[PDB]
């Protein structure tokens, strides 16, 4: 039988449920249930804003690979 | 005037640091005292001078590694009448180049207090010359010849048991029943006798270890500060011989944890093995190097990578919040990132990833470049250093082997002697003859 | 004649070469000469001429290197009635191999100008012998002595205060908040308390490494020539100061960018800990061989591997046109295949593929294998270099951490002096006694 | 007796082996055979001697690198009464340990045939004292005094200027237009303009280093076997320019192919910047170190890789028949394994899996780990081996530049003579009085 | 005395140590013994003495490594009336450094029993001086000759011919058909006769090789002890062979595993062409430094591995219990890990997952790190030794594929002797003249 | 504009319709039309069978990796 939520996983024994707990990797693993993806909230940059250095950009659009980034929209 | 009753010779083998005109110096007065001392008081042996260590000064010689004494005192020859009983080689045949010598034996095989050899091979790795001076040629021979005789038919059929032994502990490991909550009801069927039998063996092997590594700490008494310099072998072997114990006294406590014990000996359970290497007069050399890398480089520089791990490690881990998720997760990262098994991805919705990347970057290039190759250069600074003592370092490696297996013995023989119990030297300042277990050996030298 | 007022010893310290015999001629010059001076005018000490630079002919020797004009100007010994109040060395028991030597230390603790272990511990690396220079007998025995009497209490004091305080602004730094736009009110919660303390302390530690770096830099006054070739420990530290004063000031000024400075001085405030392992014997060699490597190795070498970075970066971003989207990715990209973590995936709808994978195997073959390890060869080089004078080096840097600390020793006792104003050297023409600070040394050599 | 109308100097320049006694011979025959010279006939110069070649006995010394000749004939210093004519070396002032010396300097510089410089400079490198020849007195003197006068304001601005040409060249070819089918017609836009310019400068310095190279060959006239062992800088120009031309041609040819010839030279056209760093003290090994290891060790080991390689391509090729699909692609492939870079993946569905395994990982033991660390032995073995010498090589490398520049100096002025048409020499049979361009020099060697 | 009909001279070679003294006392008894031989008996020759090896005093010198004697006794030198038969060198020209000397060759390359060449050639890779005993002039000008006059033109003959084959070999294997179950019918298609043709030479080809390999090994005799020693060449051509044999027997009995037969010759076919590469003066190296690297170092290394790999193998497989999946995966899994190109991936579902990473840390440190630098340091001792005695070890290279391929000559050609039976010699104690092939030699040395 | 089939691409051009044709890496890439998936023919290896040294098993049944395989049911 498997471990139970708040329990030791990965010493001797793994938690069940895979799709509703998990046992993560701190060297004691308590296993616990995952969360919701919760979307993105404000304070993001918009478009044509500086990303990167203090802040993420919203969900509607990337931040590319660059010293100094420049948001834009995907196409 | 003296400290503790020793005598002239004993005071004149402190004095001595093996410069040649000192040796020399020594020499001569050695000669000379101990002719006067023969000649004047023939009644008793002198040079079994006690002390409070029981120390002689042949055997201090040796304990201080003093090679200058060594090479002149158990090799005395004369011929002068009154002063004919303190001769240690004598000859009967002679030619050009080859010379068949008499040497007397005493004081290395059976002196019941500490031979030379007790001493030269039991010496706590401060002489600076104990891996020559087992090349004299009475202890160099006898060496040789006892490992021709009968040690290598002891040796050799250790090192098969010790395999077999190996051999059925994984068996039995690797049959392990699945279910879980030990211990496991046996079936009639032959495999499970088969399986019982093995794990009997197995733990009947541990035991024995843990005796023997008992008996030989009682009996060395190390400093505990060299514990580790010296004595790595049987460390490694009793350390198995723990971990074997935890594992069956989990086994029997109703744990399913018996398994990570027991894997753990079993790993140490075929490397060790190397052991037996020792020995041989070319594979050796794998064994000692892996010794001395492992105890005197990586102890000094783990500390001074652990600095750069933990530091970066955290920076890491405070800079980004809301895969890196913990300080293990990062640790283990940035340590696969130093042996250049880890990769550089880069995902987005990190913010502050511009820092990010440049602490990365930094990481790399001071840990993976510089710091790693620089370890690498001190490594092949200390194999290059001992590719050529080699041989003398095998001779040590020979030496320790047959001290501990005759001492040992295993058979009840008596069988240590070299041969006889020669009469033909006999000199004594009475009428009666005497014998000292004498060697003939041939020289050849020219 | 002369230039600036020197006396003839002076030019004779200028002129002299450290051949051996120049080293008699100008040893022997001295003795007549000061021999002259003490039956000529006996009235008044000469020694301590002042100059343009204030040097005496003790002080130009140590700063010029004159190894062997120290050898002689602080072990004179003389026996010449009526001018017996020039010598410095002495003697009071005497034994066949050992020598309990009586020796002058004035002029070397409490000389209020410049002593001579203040130029021999502060020279600006050019001097040839600086490392051995430290090794005459008065000075070596002196810092030995002053090491093993009171100074390691302060200096292992000293690095478990420093280990506290980065412990404790590691502690600081993980529980930041989470919540933007600083600054943050706190709550009358326990926890809020302990972080606010520890920010406290934080600060405090970065303002006092602030100050203690600009007193060094005024009294110090480097020449901006061999800034980094000297004092790199100062440097160091001053930069986290600066860096943590970057940190608070963005802090107080409603700006979420101050992680980003202060993240760059958590990860120094690990490193530089490094500082702290010189003075050991051996985990010491680790910390020199750094900065050596990182100073007169990478700030060459850097040309070079940039001009070949950029030659082909350029080169595969304007060859494919229509990720290797910008230059930034590209020079990554190529980066990354530099050190053997990248992979050569070799995708789909790229024109002039068949040239792309040419210029692709062209850099591999140039970089990875050819340049890249003639680095490695060169910083084994290095490595080797250095394994020997460490020893040397190690002293070096035993002297200069005493001097730092026994100058300063911030609590206004003078326990410094070795022992006593010794009157039983009492020379002088006059009919006075006097005291010279002298030190009782046993030398054992024959 | 003679071969070519040889005189017996010339006979013992061809003799003299650079021995030290075979040096005293040459001189001494040296010394009695000028003065007879000068007393039999003193009524015209015959060290001027022509031959086949066109070489004096100065000429021919300097060319065979018979340096004990040039040790002495440079440095000729006699007081012979009414033979003083034949003098190289003077005195004016005199002290203990300093001597300014004036030296001849004639026929070094304009000799107007073939100076010394000239053929020491140039020589097929074979010459085994090339490296020290340039250290005589005069000669560096010369070189010295010539570099710090005003040979660096022209090879600081030369590589001004060619840093320059390289920036407007990257700058011209990343904004290339997109649309195919060149040549493109321009916009009266700014930016058009800009290009166009841009386009036009980059051409102009490919067709002049296009005819520098031609004239070079043509002066020089290399053997075609030592081609690539000197004169490396030159081929590689060239060959930037050859690219820059096909590049061009194939611009209005109405081709767009064009951009795969330019991306070439671009390339070269960075790296060639290495050149530059020849002539710094310190930076300059880096260039040597690469034409050495470029050009003769990788044409030696390209074959024996070459044949595993293609061996153990054909054999993975053929086994598995129905991403290995071709023969080119399973070459990259097993390159990619060569440098670590490639996965072992081991899909399902291939035939004669268990047989493909075996190959793989004999050829992954018998490239990665044992040759590849060979080649990587023997490139440490080259490094370390021109550490220390190539100090001696940097004088060579400041010496050609010099050479070149100063031949075409390209101001029209004659200003590189040291100084003067100094009549204080004045020696000659005649009443007449003369000069040699001496310039004094002060030597301090004690 | 003697021991088995032994000459006074075989006793003098067998003693003799190539000790300078030693050496010339054996050869003054070589010359005083002769004179007198041939005062005493001039009758018949007795130099020439056979024994029950057949080997002359001349052989056994060589046999046994006694440069000295070799030294001598292949240039006696002497002018002794009614005795000049014995001299072996002479003089007609003669110059201050250069002369003309004639050398004696008999017995060299027609003696029909054991000349010098098949015996100093042909040693047992035990012989001190072999690199150097070929060294003495008439064998190196032998050598050299015969090298320049004819041989090449078979080698590079033969080399050219075994690359031709290769090819037509690879060309048959590429086109196999696809369908299965051979043997296979051909088609009146050219491709069809082609590919016959082709098969039908390959065949051909590995027979001849069969029974060339099984000649020499008749013929040879190795002892099974130095089998892989010396003859490593004929080893792996004679596997090549057995594989080719296979794969027909194979493609014969209606199988399809013939082709995993024939990819493996295949392989090889290309690999052992580096055994032509010997004989170049540079690239010749390359071959050495493989066949001591794969032989006397791997053999070794093995052991110490695979220990390690087993060990850990066997551990983590019996940890986890229910990719791991069995013991082959996992030694191939590890495998990967020791040579850097495995990943870490930490995957779920695995029970006692932080025992599991413990295990990988220890075994990855203890491999990666530790380990294969080790072995690798060791490589780069082996190469740097034979990095200087290239110039000898080439030499051997040439000699002996001389000596296979002139007593072999392929062509019934006779020209092995230098030139005529010269009678300008004609020592003899009769009144007749005669010939010993001599040789005009001009020695240049001063 | 791209190239057509049979045409060389990849040294100035590529080829159009990425879902019917594609750009060989031969050095010289003939570009090429995409073939069918041809089922699993005859001379397949069944359960039980040595797999991997002579044969590949039916589409049906896997071949693990041993030194020695032999094929199994996929489950
Ligand atoms: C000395 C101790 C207490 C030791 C015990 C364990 C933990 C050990 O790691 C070390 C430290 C270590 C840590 C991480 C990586 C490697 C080594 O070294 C040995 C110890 C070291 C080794 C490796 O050393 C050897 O090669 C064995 C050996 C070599 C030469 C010998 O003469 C010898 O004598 C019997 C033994 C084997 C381990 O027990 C092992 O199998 C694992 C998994 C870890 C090794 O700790
Ligand atoms: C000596 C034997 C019997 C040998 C036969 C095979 C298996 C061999 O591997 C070895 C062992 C081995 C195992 C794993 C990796 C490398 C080598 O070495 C040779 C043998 C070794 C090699 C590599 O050695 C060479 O470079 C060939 C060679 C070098 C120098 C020579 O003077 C020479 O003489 C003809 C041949 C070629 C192989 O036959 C080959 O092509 C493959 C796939 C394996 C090699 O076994
Ligand atoms: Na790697
Ligand atoms: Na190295
Ligand atoms: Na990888």
């Amino acid at each position: 039988d498997c471990a139970k939520e708040g329990e030791v996983c990965s010493w001797g024994k793994k938690c069940c449920d895979l799709d509703n707990f998990y046992c993560p990797m701190e060297f004691i693993p308590h296993c616990k249930k995952y969360k919701p993806y919760v979307p993105v909230t404000t304070n993001c940059a918009k478009e044509g804003e500086v990303c990167g250095w203090g802040s993420k950009c919203c969900h509607g659009l990337d931040c590319p690979l660059a010293f100094i980034p420049y948001c834009e929209k995907y196409r | 005037r003296d400290s503790v009753g020793n005598t002239v010779l004993h005071a004149l083998v402190e004095v001595a640091d093996n410069t040649v005109d000192n040796t020399k110096f020594v020499t001569s007065m050695y000669n000379e005292i101990l002719i006067l001392g023969a000649k004047l008081h023939p009644t008793l042996k002198l040079e079994e001078i006690t002390n409070r260590k029981g120390l002689t000064p042949l055997a201090l010689a040796a304990s201080s590694g003093k090679i200058g004494v060594l090479a002149y005192i158990l090799q005395r020859e004369i011929h002068e009448p009154e002063c004919r009983h303190l001769s240690r080689k004598f000859t009967e045949w002679a030619y050009g180049p080859v010379h068949s010598s008499l040497y007397d034996l005493s004081c290395i095989d059976t002196c019941e207090k500490n031979s030379v050899l007790e001493v030269i091979a039991y010496s706590s790795s401060e002489t600076p010359n104990r891996h020559d001076m087992l090349l004299v040629e009475p202890l160099n021979r006898l060496l040789q010849d006892k490992w021709d005789r009968f040690v290598k038919r002891i040796f050799y059929f250790n090192f098969f048991v010790y395999c077999l032994y190996m051999i059925i502990f994984t068996a039995a490991a690797y049959y392990r029943p699945v279910e879980g909550l030990p211990p496991y009801k046996l079936k009639n069927t032959v495999g499970d006798y088969f399986r019982v039998t093995g794990e009997i063996l197995s733990v009947s092997g541990g035991v024995y270890f843990f005796f023997r590594g008992i008996q030989y700490f009682l009996q060395r008494r190390p400093s505990l500060k060299s514990l580790f310099v010296d004595s790595y072998s049987e460390i490694l072997f009793f350390v198995q011989s723990l971990f074997m114990l935890v594992s069956v006294v989990l086994y029997f406590s109703q744990r399913k944890e018996y398994v990570a014990s027991m894997v753990f000996s079993l790993a140490m359970g075929w490397t060790n093995m190397l052991y037996y290497t020792r020995g041989f007069q070319q594979m050796g050399i794998y064994a000692v190097m892996i010794e001395k890398m492992i105890l005197r480089d990586l102890c000094r520089f783990m500390f001074v990578y652990l600095v750069f791990l933990f530091g970066f490690s955290t920076a890491v881990v405070t800079l980004i919040e809301d895969s890196y998720n913990s300080l293990y997760s990062t640790c283990l990262e940035l340590f696969k990132f130093t042996i250049g098994m880890g990769d550089l991805e880069f995902t987005e919705n990190y913010d502050f990833k511009a820092v990010f990347i440049i602490l990365l970057l930094a990481y790399v290039i001071l840990t993976y470049i510089l710091l790693l190759n620089m370890l690498i250069a001190l490594m092949g600074e200390t194999v290059n250093k001992i590719a050529q003592e080699s041989k003398n370092i095998w001779k040590l490696q020979r030496a320790i082997t047959i001290l501990d297996t005759e001492k040992s013995f295993l058979k009840c023989m008596r069988k240590a002697f070299r041969s006889g119990k020669l009469l033909q030297v006999g000199f004594t300042p009475d009428g009666k003859d005497d014998y000292r277990w004498c060697f003939r050996v041939d020289e050849v030298n020219w």
